[PDB]
């Protein structure tokens, strides 16, 4: 439950924010792994 | 809310670049749930120390002398991870300090005033503390402040991090004295470059940087290093011609906020990937942007500092004493006529009581400082609050390994020549009931036990050595069903069966009811199957020799001792079957106080010793109420030891071999610290 | 009701470094 709530809160924390249009490769990799890790935690979490 | 992260503290932009590559590589290796590096740029190292103490930063690398600056309040730092300089075949924790000069300059070390000197920094170890310490007492008064006096000693110099505004001579060769890599003269190779430019006449660096900067052999054949006995040698006999050894550089972090484990995991993966050229695509110890960034160049790996060792135990005693006399600015004369009073050490309200009474009955030569456990008091002797202590041979092994010497031994036999005769050493036995005659040495498994204290001779070393040959396992709460051995860990059954309450069970002081000799015997009588004591225990607790009730009712013809082959021998004959011999208890102290402890204690044993009858009402030094406090209760006199003052010559070959057989099972953290200090 | 429990699927384990959480249900890892 706590892991699901932390995931949804961090995704809304990303859903706030300042929006960039252009990104370098290394930081966009970290963004993709971050949000993919988040919803992956979610879709595991609701089943558990 | 929010997860773990590691942050590092940076000095300049080169540290930010190297820290940036370090971030991307260490986020490349670790899984996404593991924490990564961050980079926080600060201007100087001292501002970085206050950045750690005010929790903006977590870790940063310092020298030894700078560790002494970071130790102080309100900073409250702690050394957590050191680094070794040798190959992985043999790690070396200390490194040398040398002074490189130009060929054919032709000047001695002693008359070195009025020359150009280049220092690697203010307060650093091989740059500042050793040269000013060796040159220190030759300067005239006023010596405080130090930078003014050294500024008048040389005719101008370079020393970064020194204050240019209050002292202009320290920046006379370096126009800005800046605590960063932006200064080209800052650092080891900056000081060697200060010699290589010819602007500096003498430089002070480690033994390896002249091998770092110069690749040609003739360039090495030019530059020379001066010796301490005013001679000259070339470079590669730095093991022959050095000034002093210093401890290595150390990653420091704060004490309460932590955290040691996370830094040590991260730097474990760092040392396993990047140290000894496993990867070409990134190096951790060398970098093209600059040298000595974030770490040293001559480092080859990281060693964990044990949790016991804080900064004063890390630097040693001579180094802290020298650096404190150098900060405070005092050249000791010490003519050595009279003796300052000895600060004896006690523990927990019975030793402290007795020690205070002896401090008043003596005219003032003895004063008392208390600790709680005996390991903590031995550490309190090492860093320097306490002078002398009497403790058994199993702790003369530990304290002797930590760097202390025994002076006077205890005698147990009454004679006219007891003060000079080296006695032989007492016997250790195991006492069993008469009510159980089925007990043999061949079968001790699953049956109860009683020990005096963890780490002692007759309670620990002599039993668990001879047992350790047979069991061949390092744990012991599996071989015994349960027992009593105070000083073990609280999860065990060994601390579970013991007596004291509340929260004082298994605590190794006199507040444990089953502690020590008489307490182990009371463990045997009340709840015990076998006990492990000295041979002298049963006639001293037999037959109303104690006014205590439980010892008043007992007799010795019941309580019998068992042998090694299994055959029960009666109590009066101990020599036919002793478990093993144990050396006498001895008084240990630091090496510099050996003469005053010797001269004072020989005076004190005459006035209050064993010839003083009418013991009740007046003072007796050795007689106690069978708590066996400050000294064993049956001591007659204390023997003067000439020619045998080390731990190994005092304890002897068979016993040192026995503890050496036990050595991989000892869990005392102070032994781990005093072993880690060794190279 | 029933004196016994049908699903035994609540028992679980993760690695000792806490790097990965396993489960009894499909597909037993979040990654
Ligand atoms: C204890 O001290 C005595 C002397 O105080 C040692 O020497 C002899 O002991 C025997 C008893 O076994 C006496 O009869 C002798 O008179 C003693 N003196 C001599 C021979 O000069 C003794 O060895 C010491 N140790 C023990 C274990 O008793
Ligand atoms: C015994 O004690 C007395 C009382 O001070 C002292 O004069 C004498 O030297 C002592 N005897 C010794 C130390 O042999
Ligand atoms: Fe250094
Ligand atoms: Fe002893």
């Amino acid at each position: 439950l706590q892991k699901v709530k932390h995931s949804i809160d961090q995704v809304t924390a990303l859903s706030d924010g300042v929006k960039p249009k252009q990104v370098t490769k290394n930081r966009l990799k970290e963004y993709y792994f971050n949000i993919g890790n988040y919803y992956s935690i979610f879709k595991f979490g609701k089943d558990s | 809310v929010p997860d773990k992260t590691v942050r590092w503290c940076a000095v300049s932009e080169h540290e930010a670049t190297k820290c940036q590559s370090f971030r991307d590589h260490m986020k490349s290796v670790i899984p996404s749930d593991g924490p990564s590096v961050a980079c926080v740029k600060k201007a100087s190292y001292l501002d970085c120390i206050r950045a750690i103490a005010a929790n903006e930063a977590d870790a940063v690398t310092l020298d030894a002398g700078l560790v002494y600056d970071a130790y102080l309040a309100p900073n409250n730092l702690k050394p957590v991870v050191a680094e070794f300089y040798g190959s992985k075949e043999d790690p070396q924790t200390f490194y040398y300090a040398v002074a490189v000069v130009k060929k054919d300059s032709g000047f001695q070390m002693n008359q070195l005033r009025g020359k150009k000197s280049c220092h690697t920094g203010l307060g650093r170890s091989a740059g500042w503390n050793i040269p000013i310490g060796l040159l220190y007492c030759d300067l005239p008064e006023p010596r405080k402040p130090l930078e003014k006096a050294v500024a008048n000693f040389f005719s101008g110099s370079c020393a970064p991090c020194a204050d240019g505004t209050d002292f202009p001579q320290l920046c006379q060769l370096c126009p800005g004295c800046g605590c960063s890599t932006l200064n080209q003269y800052f650092g080891y190779s900056g000081a060697f470059k200060c010699l290589k430019d010819g602007a500096g006449d003498v430089a002070f660096v480690k033994h390896s940087t002249i091998f770092e900067n110069l690749a040609n052999k003739a360039d090495r054949d030019q530059y020379e290093l001066l010796c301490l006995d005013n001679t000259r040698k070339p470079v590669d006999e730095y093991k022959d011609c050095h000034l002093a050894q210093v401890p290595s550089h150390t990653v420091v972090a704060r004490s309460m906020g932590g955290k040691e484990d996370l830094i040590w995991e991260l730097l474990n993966q760092a040392q396993e990937h990047f140290g000894k050229d496993k990867s070409k695509e990134f190096q951790l110890f060398s970098s093209p942007h600059g040298k000595d960034l974030l770490f040293k160049d001559s480092a080859h790996g990281f060693l964990k500092v044990p949790p016991r060792m804080d900064a004063k135990m890390y630097l040693g005693y001579e180094y802290v004493t020298a650096i404190r006399n150098l900060r405070e600015g005092t050249c000791p004369e010490a003519p050595t006529d009279e003796c300052k009073p000895v600060k004896w050490c006690a523990l927990s309200h019975h030793e402290r009581l007795k020690c205070d009474e002896w401090s008043v009955n003596s005219v003032g030569k003895i004063e008392c400082v208390s600790a709680e456990t005996t390991e903590d008091c031995i550490a309190k002797i090492m860093n320097g609050e306490a002078d002398a202590m009497s403790l058994d041979g199993g702790f003369v092994y530990i304290a002797g390994k930590c760097g202390l010497v025994p002076v006077l031994a205890e005698n147990y036999n009454k004679s006219d020549n007891c003060e000079d005769t080296p006695e032989a050493g007492y016997f250790a036995v195991a006492v069993v009931k008469k009510s159980a005659s089925d007990l043999t040495w061949d079968n001790l498994k699953g049956k109860k036990s009683c020990h005096t204290a963890v780490g002692r001779t007759a309670g620990w070393n002599i039993p668990m050595g001879l047992l350790y040959n047979k069991i061949n396992h390092c744990r012991f709460d599996e071989f015994f069903s349960e027992g009593c051995a105070p000083g073990s860990k609280k999860d065990s059954s060994l601390c579970k069966l013991c007596m004291g309450s509340g929260l004082n069970l298994c605590e190794p002081n006199n507040k444990e009811g089953y502690y020590g000799y008489t307490g182990a015997f009371r463990c045997l009588v009340e709840k015990g199957d076998v006990a492990f004591v000295k041979h002298q225990t049963v006639p001293q607790n037999t037959g109303g020799k104690n006014p205590d009730p439980w010892a008043k009712n007992l007799n010795e013809k019941d309580y019998e001792l068992l042998c090694l082959d299994g055959t029960r021998k009666p109590v009066e004959e101990y020599a036919n079957c002793h478990l093993a011999r144990a050396p006498n208890h001895a008084v240990v102290t630091r090496k510099d106080k050996e003469a005053c402890v010797h001269k004072i204690l020989r005076q004190q044993q005459h006035l209050f010793g064993s010839n003083v009858t009418d013991c009740s009402g007046n003072f007796c030094l050795f007689r106690s109420e069978t708590k066996d406090l400050l000294f064993r209760d049956d001591t007659v006199c204390l023997a003067k030891l000439h020619d045998r003052n080390t731990y190994e010559k005092y304890l002897g070959e068979e016993y040192v071999k026995a503890v050496g057989n036990l050595r991989k099972c000892s869990t005392s953290s102070l032994l781990e610290a005093c072993t880690f200090r060794r190279p | 009701s029933t004196n016994t429990t049908d699903n035994i699927d609540y028992f679980d384990i993760s690695d000792e470094s806490n790097y990965y959480l396993i489960s009894q249900l499909r597909p037993h890892f979040s990654n």
